[PDB]
Parts: structure tokens; C-alpha cells; sequence
């Protein structure tokens, strides 16, 4: 209800993209306009805000954001 | 130029027009876009020569190309050198400031740029001042390159000049303040083609490129002449397939449809292709990838061998042609099991024909080849750049002592198998002993609570510089420096102080800076940390 | 080198050791820091030669200096060229990236840097790779330069070499992608000193530099050799005063105490000195400033003349020695009132001895000298740089048609007085007529609701490029484009369409980008706007 | 009371300097660490917030911030 809402916020903050377009379906790449470094730093900021401990080993298989949102 | 017809000059036009084999009906395939035969290719090369002459390209001009892997790049690989101009290959992975620097340094006259790189040109177009014309390349009939070629005749008489005139140039972004420009002549490229063909064509039954193969590059073709492989494939007159932008599914479809047999790529692309879900049901037992980017891992090699792929390694760099060494297996070594074969195929390899390679110390004393003693590789070959363009001090440091210093530390077997340990500038000097960082990085990466490991040095009073480890932890594992220290101590087989673990001082920094080539910037990490 | 003693070479050591006048007891003053005589100066130059030889500086090495105006810079102006090395003057006003580029391009060996520029070196120290030693200059006894000199003998035999060996080099940041390197030989510097001394020493009674003057620079001494004035002052053997960092109160105190008579500065520094509250009660009727930075305004000249200052203008640039022209007044022109004298003293001036200057069109047709026809100035002189260092195309464009193109548009009087209008790249081409931007900028600046005015061009279909005005308004004056248009229409004396005011399209943008030299970046403004 | 308080805020915002040290006495230069461009843009931001219309002709004579604060 509220957790999933704010994951659409984080990845939208650093890349300057609105929350209506940026959703669970919106992946870590393409529509956001993120490179490799931008994607990994978004993955890091996910844990710098929600206090997870991402190993990038789950990030080797998630490419839809939705996977991380639900992972939380 | 005085021709003296009895005096033969080694030129690239001889590679094109005096090949090993020429089949006029053999195809050149641009992925799902165009197909034409070798006769059409030879007509289009002459047309491109006519167009370049029309635009005003002389025998000393520079033409720069910003493109993908396509038939247009293959045409530029021939037409521009035969006219007498230098081909400047632009690395599209560099930052726009570095690209602008290289354009200003090389002093290009015409730029051939793909329409997808136009945003890169948008932010540096004002500060260029050398380029007079821009040619936009497209994947449809709107291409200006196609419009310029279909306005010319297919007849042209290519000149004869000295074999020592410069043919190609590109800029390497190694450990230095600014990109360094390497360059090669016609003779060097022709000799590189001949030498590598003699080395890898005469192999008995493993890893050989012959006249029945189908070649498709998976190397971006603006790096080191795509390892000189387009020249070799044109000389053999084999079917060539160009994929364009590298997408794993497109590449797998091309491998299936075109029956590709020979390729070259880097470990990351190969891992992506093997891990793609589309590749599980696809046949692979005719493919002959050569991995030469950097340090083919043993696990990826083992997986590729289990998928029945003839995968082997090779070594080179921008200054060296590039090819200096290739893994070749004697016919007793194909009877070994998958693990020992994987160990053999991951090595640097033996040096190719006409290459002299030694390992030396800082005093250049030519350490023995015993498989344990490690020093820097220094080489002599017929296809090395003599210096850096418009450079003196770095050029002098490159050819110190009469050999070309590759900046790599390796030990050479008794039978000739080279094993590269790590870079010269990554060395860890503790007191009076010399250790690498890559093996420590791998050992710490074997921990179950690390994603990426970076090991750099930290000066000390008595023991000199000491190693320091920078890693990123794993999920729900807030393992501090003490746990990583204990894990390192849990290992064996190390020298120096006990197990060389007394001043590790391991740390954990969140973000590791990564260069435009995907590698971590160790110098920047040192600047930020110390 | 074969000396051939009958064959005379024009070297800088002859400027030092064969001067017009040599008083061993004449002083060299570093502001409130040190004082010593010309004998001590000649001893310290020989000591610096000894130290440079000890550090390993050969006859082709490069020594870079990052300093203020001091006795150390005067010592470097002599000692480094006499050894045979090139002196690279670093512009400390550039951005650190540009400074790093120039250091990499010139390939310096030793860097002499003041301790206050150390933060600049902090962010570029890693990516240098050419410099082996750094010498830190300080204003106290802790200076490493002083420690290195007081460890050497005051005896040295300076070599004799060709007069065409390069003596100095510096980088100009004009309208181009990267800084351009100009360089000069010993012969060119000696000839520049001789020529300017012959031109401005032989004046009857106004604006002459003679053997009784006291010289103090107010030009940062790393730009164009401080207009060659330290060389001329050393040749005359006059008292020299160096202020260090430019602070108006310190400069005024130095002018009062040292009885300074000859200086050179830029309009901004002169305005600051005249507007300082400390200067209202201070005597000025012995001072002989020459304003040569850019475009001495008539109002500042009038105010300086009302303060009884011999103020006059001069023209030059990095590529030209620099001095090409000086304002000299015939003795009938000193009887004119303050306004006409101010008009005369603000001009570009007449060309100095051994200088040929014409105004040409884009076809190089040598327009007439009538005081109205305007074209680009092209010059020939014994002290012009022959090309840009490590550059071909810009070098070819610099010497087009056998003359050096200064990039300035001017009209020359019938009697020889040059009046510069504006730059070549700032031109406004409407249809088939040619107008400047500076006069429009001044006219719009005469409005009571503008702070700074920028006028640039905007392409159109029929009339070609049309002017556009960018200004910043004043207090409680929300005057839109219509008011500025009406104010421009309120003027007179203009050609083209009626009063050339039909496509002005004046705008108001808040922030105007300003380069590191304090000038507005017109190219960047064009890129942002169009 | 409140007007003078927030002028110490503006010039402290862009230059990242605290409001206790940055006061009326603190000039446009030195202690803030501002160049020519930084100083003129601070002078502009003064009017972009308090809606004055600075001509830079008053800025040619003000070098203490306090002059502008009271000018408002
Ligand atoms: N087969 C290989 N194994 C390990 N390192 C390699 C291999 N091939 C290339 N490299 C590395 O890649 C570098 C090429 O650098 P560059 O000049 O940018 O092309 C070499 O110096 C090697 O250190
Ligand atoms: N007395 C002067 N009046 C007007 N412009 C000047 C004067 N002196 C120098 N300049 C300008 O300053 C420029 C010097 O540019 P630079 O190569 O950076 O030294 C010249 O090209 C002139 O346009
Ligand atoms: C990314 O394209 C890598 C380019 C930078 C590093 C150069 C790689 C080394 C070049 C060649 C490796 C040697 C293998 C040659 C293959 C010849 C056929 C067997
Ligand atoms: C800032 O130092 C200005 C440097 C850049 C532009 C060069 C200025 C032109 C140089 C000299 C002007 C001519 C006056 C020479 C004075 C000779 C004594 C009368």
C-alpha cells in the first residue's frame, strides 16, 4: 500500500522522472535513462533508504524493478 | 613516387586484390539489413574511393569513423588506406570530452558518424575547428553514405606508395593523463595478417581458421582493428556476418541462421550469450570463439566447454598489433578431461610466429622461464607501434632498453605457456617482496558476503606499501573487517609474513568508481582514499 | 655548436651582459619583502643556472613557472633561456583542466610553483606524468628556491648557440577548442626589445621610457612576457619594483614610496586604482601608464588625464611579440584640450618600427586607408610566432596569404592612426553589409536601465544573420524589449535599413556567462540560445 | 527582525555556509569563498528571492552584504 509507493519514488529521484510513469512495471533501465553506473547506484540507494543489504547477486537476475519492490 | 616494379611494396590493396581465395559469389551479410557478394563489395570499395577523392581527401588526410560493426566499417577498413589517408577509429565508449580531445589531436578532416551517436556530437560540435564535412550513416535508404556511393563509378586505379605510410590510428585510454595515439603502416598490417594466418591456420585440428569458416565479430571493431580479423577473413574470402549493435538474442539468431563458425568476443559478452534463455536449446558444437579481452575465467571456460564450444584465449593490446599470443593445444591435450582442458584454455598462450617475448625485472635482466618467477613482459614483433603520436617522454618509456614494455607481469612455463598475473602499476610492494592483487581479490571474492572486490596498496614506514581491500558486502551480512580478515587467514599457500596476512586492513566502501571501459579506476580510488 | 666568433648571434645573455647602461648599485625591489642590487641579481642568475644544471636541465628541456610578479620571475626570465631550455609561462587564471592540458602538451620537466597555487596543483597532480620535480616558492626564508640557490656558486659560463633556438612559450585561450601554444626564439626577443626601445625612447617629450625611470609592472607577467617590459627595463638598468599580488592600496603605497614613473596595466586595474579612496590625496603627475589590455575607454582616459597622468594606449596579442602599435602624440597635439587629447590617447596607435600592417577583406585585397573603410588587420614583423606548437590547420589559417591574421577589424587613418572596431568572429553580417557589435553594445549601454550589454547574431532567411541584444535591466525598471527597441530607434547616425534597426529582436537574459579572463563567452551564449 | 534574518540565508545557501558565521557584517567575498561569478549570482539571487531589481550599479559600491540587507 505504502511500501510499494515509495520504491517508485527512489528510482525516480536521482534520474528526475515522475512517479506516474515510473512504477513497478518500469524496469531499472530504458525508460529511466540509466547507464550501468546509474543502475547500480539506484540498486544501492534502494538499500540506503529501505535498509536492505543488496549483494548485486540478486541484481544479476532482476531487471524489472518490480522484482526488487516485492523482494522488500 | 618512383614505383620500381621489381621492388615490391606490402600494401593493403594487395590484401584485397591478391587474396588467398576469391569467390565472387560469396556473401557479405549485414544483420537482417543488406546482403551482397564479394564482387559488389569490390565495386563499392572503388565507389567509396571515388567519393573520397571527390570530397578532397589527399594522401595525408584523416577520416574519422563513429559506427557500429557493419559492412560500411569493412569498406572503410580498405578504401581509406588504399587512397593514402589514415583511418582514425573513434572509441564511442569514451566520454565526450575524451572523444573531443582525440578528434582535436588527430586533426580529422571528414567524420563518418552514425545517426545514433549524434547526441554525443551535439555537445562537442562547437569546439572542433578541424572537421569540414559530416556524413551521417543510417540503417535505411536515407543514409548519406549510400547516397554518396551510388553517385560514383565503380572504376578506380589505386596508387602505389611506400609501404611505410601510416594506414590506421586509434587512441588508447590506459594508465595516463590523456589518451595516447597508436598508429600502424600498411606493411605492419599486411605482416600481421600473414603471421597470424600462418600461426592459427596451420594448427592440426583445434582452433584453426580456414577457408570454410563463417566469421562474425563480437568485438566492437574500433578497438584494435577487431584483432585484425576482418582483414584475415577478407584474405580468406569467407562469408562474413556483421550484427551491428550487440544484443544477445539477435546474436544468437544470427549464429543459428548464418551457421557462424568463428567469432571473437570478451568474457562478459560470452557469459551473457551462455546465460541467455534462448541459448539453452541452440546448437553450439561448431563454434570457435577466441576470448582475448581480458583474463578469461576458468568457470566460464568450463561452462562453454560443457556446451561443446571450441573456446580458447589470446593476448594483445593497442600497441602490439594486437595479437601477441594464442592458446594452441597439442593433440595429446585434447584427451584431457573438462577441468584440465579448461585450465589449459584459460592461459595467455604461446607467442605467435615472429614474436620474441621475455620477462624482465626493473633492471631488464631477463628472468628465467620456470613457471614461478614473475616479471614484466617485453616484446619484439613486426607490428608494434614505434612511439605514441605527438609524444616523446611516454614514447621513450614505452621502448626502454630496446623492447616494448606491455605493462603486464607474467611467468612463462618451461614449454612456453605464458600466465599473466596482473599489471605493473597494480603491484603490491611490501618491504622487499612482490605480490599481485588479483589473486587476493579472487580469494576475498570467494567469501559468501562480497559482490565486487578491489585490492589496492597503502604506504607504511617499515614494510613499505601494504595491501588494502575494498569490497561490498552481501544480504543481511554486516560482516566487518574482522570477519574478512579471519576469512583471509583461513586460507593457505601464501608467502611473506606467515600467510602474508599481517597488514591487510580490509575496509568496505559502498560505491567503487568504474571507468568508461567497465573497469574500476584504481588511481581514482587511491586519490579518494589516500 | 661551432661558434665562429666573427658571426654574431642575438641572444638574451647579450641583453643581460651587454646592456645600454649598467649600474651595479641600482636596486631590484620585491614589495616590502626583499631588496638587492643589480650585482646581486647577476650573481643570483648565475646561481640559478648552476642549480638548474644540477637538477639535470639540458638544452631542450622545459621549465614551467606558476608565480606572481616578483624577483624570482625576473630571474627565470633570464636564467632558463641562457641555459638553453624553454620557459613555459603558466596562466594561473585558467581552469585546472586547461592548465593540466597545457602542462601535458608542453611536456614540462620541472615546475616552479608558488605555495598559494598548491590547491590548483592538488586536483591535477595525479594526471601529469611528465614532471619529475616540484619547487615550492614562498615569501619567507622557507622558500625552496632560495634554499636551492644559496647552495651554489656565483660563477657560470653561459653557452653560445644558434639565435633561432626557442626561448619562451605560453598558451593563448582565444576562440578555439583547446589552448594554442605560441613560442619565440632568442633573436625575436632581442629584436623586440631593440625595436620597442628605438620606437618609444626616441619620442620628443611624451610617453618615453628612458634611463631615469622607475618601472613597476601591473600586468601579470605570465601573459605576453609582460609586454617585453622587464627585458627593456633590465637593458636600461633602471630601478625595478615588483608588487606581487595586485592589491590597489599596496600598489598605491608602492607608487608613493618607490617614486614609480613607468607602469603598464589594463583598464580595470587602472579604474580600481583611480577609484580607490587612498588615491585622492596622492601625487600622480610623474606617472606614465600604458594601457594595452583591451580598448581603453574615453571616460577613464579623461579622468586619468584630469588626475595629470601620462596615459596612452598600445596594441598587441599573444602571437605578435606582443607590441605592434603604440599611441604617440606629435608635439602639436599636446596643446589640445582634455577631451581631444583623450580621444587621441584612446586610439590603437601607429605601428612601431619594423612593422608592416594592412587592412584586407576576405579576398585579401588591401582596402584603402581612409579612416572609414574597415577590414581585418594583417601584419608582418620580426617577432611573430611562425605557427602554433604541434598544430597544422590552425597554423595554416594563421598565416594565410603570407601575412599573420590578428582577427581584429579596424580602419586606418590617412596619417596612420589605427582604430580597432571589433573582432572578426563577432561580425554581424546582414544581407550584404558588415557592422560591428561593440558600438551597438555601447549605444544600448547608454540606456539608464542596463548593467551589461551583449550583442550577438541570429540567422535569418532574406537578410542573413541579424543582430540580437542580451542585457540586464536596472532597479524598478521592468523595461521590456519594446522600450529598448524604442531607445535604439531614438539614436541617429546609422546605415543599412533606415537606422539599421529593423530586426534587432532585443532580449533580456539574467545571467551572462563570463570566461576565466573576465570576458563574456559569446560562443557559449550562441550555443545556449541557438 | 525577520527580513534581515533571511538575507543571511540566501548567500549562505548556494555557498554552503552556515547562518551563524554568515551575517550582516559578513561581506559578499572572502569568508564565503565566492569568485566574481559567484558574487554576481548571489547579488542576482537576492532579487530573485526578495523581488528587487538590482542594476549592479549599486553592487559596484556595496562590499559588505549589510549594505544590501539594509537597502531592501
Ligand atoms: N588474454 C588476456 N588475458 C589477460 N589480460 C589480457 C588479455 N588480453 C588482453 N589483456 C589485457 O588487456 C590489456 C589491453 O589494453 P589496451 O591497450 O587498452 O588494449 C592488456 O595490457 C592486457 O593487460
Ligand atoms: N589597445 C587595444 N585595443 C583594443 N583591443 C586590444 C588592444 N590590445 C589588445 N587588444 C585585444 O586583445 C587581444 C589579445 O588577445 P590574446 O591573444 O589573448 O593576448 C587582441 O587580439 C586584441 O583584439
Ligand atoms: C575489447 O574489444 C578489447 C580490446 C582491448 C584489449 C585488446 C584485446 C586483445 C586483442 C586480441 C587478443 C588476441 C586474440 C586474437 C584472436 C586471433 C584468432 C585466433
Ligand atoms: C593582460 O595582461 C593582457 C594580456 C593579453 C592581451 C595582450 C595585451 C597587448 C600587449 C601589449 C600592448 C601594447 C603596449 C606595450 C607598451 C610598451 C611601452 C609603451
Amino acid at each position: 500500500s505504502t511500501i510499494e509507493e515509495r520504491v517508485k519514488k527512489i528510482i525516480g529521484e536521482q534520474l528526475g522522472v515522475k512517479q506516474e510513469e515510473v512504477t513497478n512495471n518500469a524496469s531499472f533501465v530504458e525508460d529511466l535513462g540509466a547507464d550501468s553506473l546509474d543502475t547500480v547506484e539506484l540498486v544501492m540507494a534502494l538499500e540506503e533508504e529501505f535498509d536492505t543489504e543488496i549483494p548485486d547477486e540478486e541484481a544479476e537476475k532482476i531487471t524489472t524493478v518490480q522484482a526488487a519492490i516485492d523482494y522488500i | 613516387y618512383v614505383n620500381d616494379p621489381s621492388n615490391y611494396q606490402l600494401l593493403i590493396k594487395n590484401l584485397l586484390f591478391s587474396p588467398v581465395a576469391f569467390n565472387p559469389e560469396q556473401e557479405i551479410v549485414y544483420a537482417n539489413h543488406r546482403r551482397h557478394s564479394y564482387k559488389t563489395f569490390h565495386d563499392r570499395v572503388r565507389q567509396f574511393a571515388n567519393a573520397l577523392t571527390k570530397m578532397g581527401v589527399k594522401k595525408g588526410d584523416t577520416v574519422a569513423v563513429m559506427d557500429y560493426d557493419s559492412h560500411r566499417y569493412l569498406e572503410c577498413y580498405f578504401a581509406i588506406p588504399m587512397i593514402g589517408a589514415k583511418l582514425h577509429m573513434i572509441n564511442v565508449r569514451l566520454s565526450p570530452e575524451q572523444i573531443l580531445y582525440t578528434i582535436d589531436h588527430a586533426e580529422d578532416d571528414i567524420i563518418l558518424i552514425h545517426e545514433e551517436f549524434l547526441p554525443i556530437l551535439d555537445q562537442i560540435k562547437g569546439r572542433i575547428d578541424t572537421v569540414t564535412r559530416y556524413v551521417v550513416l543510417r540503417d535505411d535508404e536515407e543514409c548519406e553514405y549510400e547516397r554518396l556511393l551510388e553517385q560514383e563509378s565503380t572504376e578506380y586505379n589505386f596508387p602505389d606508395f611506400d609501404e611505410n605510410t601510416v594506414a590506421t590510428t586509434f587512441y588508447t585510454t590506459g594508465t595516463t593523463g590523456f589518451p595516447k595515439g597508436v598508429f600502424f603502416t600498411h606493411r605492419q598490417l599486411v605482416l600481421h595478417t600473414m603471421g597470424i594466418l600462418s600461426t592459427i591456420g596451420t594448427n592440426a585440428s583445434q582452433g584453426r581458421l580456414h577457408q570454410g569458416d563463417i566469421y562474425m565479430p563480437i568485438t566492437p571493431m574500433f578497438h584494435v582493428h577487431a584483432w585484425g580479423l576482418p582483414y584475415m577473413a577478407t584474405m580468406l574470402g569467407v562469408k562474413q556476418v556483421y550484427p551491428g549493435k550487440y544484443v544477445p538474442d539477435v546474436l544468437l539468431n544470427l549464429i543459428e541462421q548464418e551457421k557462424v563458425t568463428f567469432s571473437h568476443c570478451v568474457p562478459t559478452i560470452l557469459h551473457l550469450l551462455l546465460s541467455s534463455p534462448k541459448s539453452k536449446a541452440m546448437d553450439f558444437s561448431g563454434w570457435k570463439v577466441v576470448i582475448g579481452g581480458a583474463a578469461l575465467p576458468k568457470a566460464l571456460c568450463k561452462s562453454a566447454l560443457e556446451r561443446d564450444i571450441d573456446v580458447f584465449a589470446g593476448y594483445g593490446m593497442s600497441e602490439t598489433g594486437p595479437i601477441l599470443s594464442i592458446v594452441q593445444l597439442t593433440p595429446e591435450q585434447l584427451e584431457l578431461d573438462v577441468d584440465q582442458q579448461a585450465e589449459y584454455r584459460s592461459k595467455t598462450g604461446k607467442k605467435v610466429a615472429l614474436v620474441e617475448a621475455y620477462i624482465v625485472d626493473e633492471d631488464m635482466n631477463k628472468l628465467p622461464h620456470d613457471g614461478e618467477t614473475a616479471g614484466e613482459i617485453v616484446v619484439r614483433a613486426p607490428w608494434l607501434t614505434p612511439n605514441y603520436y605527438k609524444d616523446n617522454k611516454n614514447s621513450k618509456a614505452l621502448w626502454r632498453g630496446g623492447y616494448l614494455h606491455t605493462g603486464d607481469v607474467a611467468h612463462i612455463d618451461d614449454e612456453g605457456f605464458i600466465k599473466i598475473t596482473d599489471r605493473v602499476k597494480d603491484m603490491i610492494k611490501i618491504s622487499g617482496e612482490w605480490v599481485s592483487s588479483l589473486e587476493l581479490e579472487d580469494i576475498l571474492h570467494q567469501h559468501q558476503s562480497v559482490s565486487e572486490v578491489a585490492v589496492i596498496g597503502m604506504p607504511h614506514n617499515k614494510w613499505g606499501e601494504v595491501p588494502l581491500a575494498l569490497v561490498t558486502l552481501k544480504e543481511d551480512a554486516q560482516v566487518t573487517e574482522k570477519e574478512l580478515l579471519g576469512f583471509a587467514k583461513d586460507f593457505i599457500n601464501k608467502g611473506i609474513l606467515a600467510r602474508e596476512a599481517l597488514l591487510l586492513k580490509v575496509k568496505i566502501v559502498d560505491e567503487i568508481a568504474k571507468t568508461s571501459v567497465g573497469k574500476v579506476d584504481k588511481k581514482e580510488l587511491r586519490k579518494l582514499h589516500l
